[PDB]
RNA sequence: ACAAUGGAUUCUGGUAUGUUCUAGCGCUUG
RNA sequence: AAGCAGCUUUACAGAUCAAUGGCGGAGGGAGGUCAACAUCAAGAACUGUGGGCCUUUGCCUAUAGAACUUAUAACGAACAUGGUUCUUGCCUUUUACCAGAAC
C-alpha cells in the first residue's frame, strides 16, 4: 500500500510506478 | 453495425450454431480495435476499447474456471453495454 | 407471436387447415408484389404500393368475414391469426364501427397526415362528390387516393 | 437487490450491470497480474 | 383530435426499399 | 484515496487532486526529534480516519 | 515476513499550379 | 372467539306504503413500447384557506392537502460525450490526443 513511498502518479514518470519492498533492508 | 448484423444472418442461414453466434458477437465487441479502425478518427474510443479488453479478463477467468483455453465464451452482455454507452455520447457529436 | 414460425410460436388451432389455401394465395401475391418491378414513373411506382395495401385489406376482410360475419372460425383461431399477424387488429377494429364499415385503411382517416385536419377524400361519399361537381359544371376530378389507391370507402356506396 | 424484492419497475437491458459486482469486490490472491489490473482499471471508471 | 399512428403492413416498407 | 493521493491495495490510482504538494515550511513541528515512532501510519489509517 | 505492473493511432508529404480544347450553320447586307 | 343481547347490513314477510331520514344512484371497466400539457433538486425545502399588522408585497396567527424524487443524499440501484478555462502528459505543426480540476 501507498505508505509514503512510490509516485504521485505514473503518467509523467515514463515508468510503470511498480514499487516492491527491498528484501535486502531488514535489520 | 454490419459486422454484428451479419452474424445473425449467418446464424439464421443455418451456417452458424447459436453458441457460435454468442461467441461471434462476443468476439466482435472485444476486437473492434482490430476489426474496424474506429480509433483513427475518434481516439477517445480507446477508453471503450480498453474497457472491453478489461471486461474480457474478468469474464474469461470466471468462465474458464476448470476449463481449457478455447474460443467459446459468449457472455457478451458487459461489452455490449460499453458500445451502447459509446453510441450514447456520439449521437450529439455526429449530428453536429 | 412473430410472423416467423419460431419455437416460441404456438401451433395453430383446429380450423386453420380449411382456410390455409385461401391465405396462401394472399401470401404469394404479396411476395410477387414486393418483387422490385423496376418502373421509371412515379405514377406507376406508387400504383405498385397501392396493390400491396389492397392485398392487406383483402386478407383482413377474409378473416373479418370468417369470424364476425359468418362465424365460421372459432375465437381461439381468430386470436391466433391476430397474434401471428395474419389479420390487422386495428383495421378490423374500425370495420366494427358504424361509419367505418368498408374502411379503406387506417392511414386514410388520420387527421394529422393531411394538410387540413381532414380525412382522405376516398372517405367522402361518391354522391356527395357528384353533387359538388354538378354545381361547378364539371365531372368529379377524384379517381384514386394517393395513400393506397382507394376509390371510395364510404359505407353507403 | 433485487432478489429481496418481489415487485419493482422495469429497467433497460443496458441498465442491468451483470459484471459490475465482480470488480466492486476483492478479486483473490490467485488471479494473475494482468487481470488484477483489469479489476483496478474498471474500478477507476466506477469512481469517476 | 389525435388518433395514433396507423401501423402499416411489413410489405409496404419492403417494397419501398426494393424500389 | 483519490483526494489524499493514497492507494488502497486493490483500489484505483489517480492523478494528484492537489499536485502542488512539494511546497513546505521549514519548521520545528514535524521533525524526527519531535515524533515518537511506534506504529507506522499506513495508507489504510489515513483513509479510515 | 513482500502481495503495488504507465503506454498503444489517424490526418496534414515536388509537379504543384495555370491555360486552350465550336461537332451539329439564327433569316439581312456581305 | 362458540353461545345470548346491542349494532351494522342482508334474502327479505312487513309497519308506513305520506311528510320523511340514512347510504348509493343523476353517461363504465380494464388496459396502450399512444399523444399533449404541467411537474421532477430546495432555508429539509410545498400549496390552498381564514384572521391581524404595515401599506399589494412582507410578516405573524389558525387550518386543510401534499403524487413522484432524496440521506453511505438523487428522477437512472444505469452511465456516455462536448465547450471554455487552469494544470500536466505525448513531442515534427494542427486536428485527433494524455488525465486531473473548476464552471
Ligand atoms: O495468449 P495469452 O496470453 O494466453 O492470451 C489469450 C489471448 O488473449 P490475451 O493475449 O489478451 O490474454 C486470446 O485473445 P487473442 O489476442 O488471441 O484474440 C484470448 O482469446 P480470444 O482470442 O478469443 O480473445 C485467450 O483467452 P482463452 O484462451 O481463455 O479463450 C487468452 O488466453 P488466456 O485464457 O490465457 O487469457
Ligand atoms: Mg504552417
Ligand atoms: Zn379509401
Ligand atoms: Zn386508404
Ligand atoms: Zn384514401
Amino acid at each position: 500500500s501507498y505508505n509514503g513511498i512510490g509516485l504521485k502518479s505514473a503518467k509523467g514518470s515514463s515508468t510503470s510506478g511498480h514499487v516492491q519492498r527491498s528484501l535486502a533492508s531488514n535489520n | 453495425m454490419k459486422l454484428i448484423v451479419d452474424t445473425h444472418v449467418q446464424f439464421r442461414l443455418g451456417n452458424v450454431d447459436a453458441f457460435q453466434l454468442a461467441d461471434g458477437i462476443h468476439y466482435i465487441l472485444n476486437h473492434i480495435g482490430q476489426l474496424t479502425g474506429i480509433y483513427r478518427y475518434k481516439y477517445k474510443v480507446m477508453h471503450q476499447i480498453r474497457a472491453c479488453k478489461d471486461l474480457k479478463h474478468i469474464i474469461y477467468y470466471k468462465f474458464n474456471k476448470n476449463l481449457g483455453k478455447g474460443p467459446g465464451c459468449g457472455f457478451w452482455q458487459p461489452a455490449w453495454r460499453v458500445w451502447l454507452n459509446f453510441l450514447r455520447g456520439t449521437i450529439p457529436l455526429l449530428e453536429r | 407471436m412473430p410472423r416467423i414460425k419460431t419455437r416460441r410460436s404456438k401451433p395453430a388451432p383446429d380450423g386453420f387447415e380449411k382456410i390455409k389455401p385461401t391465405l396462401t394465395d394472399f401470401e404469394i401475391q404479396l411476395r410477387d408484389a414486393q418483387k422490385d418491378k423496376s418502373s421509371k414513373l412515379a405514377a406507376k411506382s406508387n400504383e405498385q404500393l397501392w396493390e400491396i395495401m389492397q392485398l392487406h385489406h383483402q386478407r383482413s376482410r377474409y378473416i373479418y368475414t370468417l369470424y364476425y360475419k359468418r362465424k365460421a372460425i372459432s375465437k381461439d383461431l381468430y386470436d391466433w391469426l391476430i397474434k401471428e399477424k395474419y389479420a390487422d387488429k386495428l383495421l378490423i377494429a374500425k370495420w366494427r364501427k358504424t361509419g367505418y364499415e368498408k374502411l379503406c385503411c387506417l392511414r386514410c382517416i388520420q387527421k394529422n397526415e393531411t394538410n387540413n385536419g381532414s380525412t382522405c377524400i376516398c372517405r367522402v361519399p361518391r354522391a356527395q362528390l357528384e353533387e359538388e361537381a354538378r354545381k361547378k359544371g364539371t365531372q368529379v376530378s377524384f379517381h384514386q387516393c394517393v395513400h393506397c389507391g382507394c376509390r371510395g370507402c364510404a359505407s353507403t356506396d | 437487490f433485487p432478489f429481496n424484492r418481489t415487485k419493482g419497475k422495469m429497467v433497460r437491458a443496458q441498465d442491468v450491470a451483470l459484471a459490475k459486482k465482480w470488480f466492486l469486490q476483492h478479486p483473490d490472491e490467485e488471479y494473475p497480474v494482468k487481470v488484477k489490473v483489469s479489476y483496478q482499471k474498471l474500478l477507476k471508471n466506477y469512481v469517476l | 383530435l389525435y388518433t395514433p399512428k396507423a401501423e402499416m403492413p411489413p410489405e409496404h416498407l419492403r417494397k419501398i426499399i426494393n424500389t | 484515496g483519490k483526494a489524499l493521493n493514497n492507494a488502497i491495495p486493490g483500489g484505483p490510482k489517480f492523478e494528484p487532486l492537489y499536485p502542488r504538494e512539494e511546497e513546505e515550511d521549514y519548521n520545528e513541528f514535524n521533525s524526527i526529534d519531535r515524533v515518537i515512532f511506534r506504529v507506522p501510519i499506513r495508507s489504510e489509517y489515513k483513509v479510515a480516519f
